[PDB]
């Protein structure tokens, strides 16, 4: 399959599976929907190697997961394997 | 689930240029494609094509394969129901 | 390595139709294409288009994933000697 | 860089899918095998091998874990297939 699987983050669900906004910020849901839809297509973690999204592997105790930002300070976080996205958050 | 909207790759690009501050003229100049191209592509009038997908990579980031797998999937999306495949032979 | 030598699936499937021992003709007429249109497709000179990719899995298995991706990975491959980026600006540096 | 073929058992078959080189499989199947090998490259999961020419099973002697597809007749191409990875390709039997 090799898509979004699981979701920590409840907004990010609804846009996801039902396009509804209520979950997240109104001038978000494109750029938000954008980089899901990134997400959910890439096979392999190297196609998110975009300058805009800042793409870069967490540490410690989230060694495992990546990070990609949305605007600001606001970032999706997952786990990725066999182009398998597990677990996404919105957050920061 | 599917994601519930899935879009053109040629709008997804519209608004990360809009987010970067790059006219669509700009861009056109940058990737080598003529301005009239572009508009088509940022109005999702048009296909990305993988030479197209070689120029933005180069430009966006990412991989060719990448840009490539969006226009497939959009594409698909679109013609899902669409193709009655109800009277056609599966060989064997 | 990579593949040495990537065909176009529309070679790839006229080879199959052969081993089959179904005519291109026979082939479209079951597809719902013009027999014009997949002749084009078996001699590689036209795309394996995401609508075709719909029919063709219907006939020969598969996924229409999988069709379009031989397309745009022969695509991709053959256009390696024939565009220089090198002059294009990677936004964010 | 992800799901493709990583290894060769058979010499031919490496030969042919690195360089070209057609000495080291039957003449009257180069194209044949040539195809499939880009097929099993292409294919991202196991079920877009999933087509009737190809008779695609799975092996259960001692080569339990190992996939099948026939190229002709007796010959076959088997491979471990993991990750959309393919593993040990051997043209056989």
């Amino acid at each position: 399959h090799m898509m979004i699987k699981s979701f920590k983050h409840k907004g990010l669900k609804l846009l996801f599976e039902k396009g509804v906004t209520s979950g997240v910020p109104a001038q978000d849901v494109d750029r938000i929907n954008d980089r899901l839809q990134a997400i959910d297509t890439a096979t392999e973690i190297g196609e998110l190697n975009r300058q805009i999204y800042k793409l870069h592997p967490l540490k410690g105790d989230r060694e495992g997961y990546w990070s990609i930002t949305v605007r600001a300070n606001w970032r999706i976080t997952f786990q990725f394997i066999n182009g398998d996205a597990y677990i996404l958050n919105y957050e920061d | 689930m599917r994601q519930f909207k899935v879009s053109h790759p040629g709008e997804m690009i519209a608004r990360d240029l809009e987010d970067m501050g790059v006219s669509g003229r700009r861009f056109a100049h940058n990737i080598g494609v003529t301005p009239a191209t572009v508009s088509r592509l940022l109005a999702g009038k048009t296909a990305l094509t993988p030479s197209l997908s070689i120029r933005i990579a180069a430009a966006l980031g990412s991989t060719p394969e990448f840009w490539l797998r969006l226009q497939s999937n959009y594409d698909l999306r679109q013609l899902e129901n669409q193709i009655d495949t109800s009277g056609i032979v599966l060989y064997g």
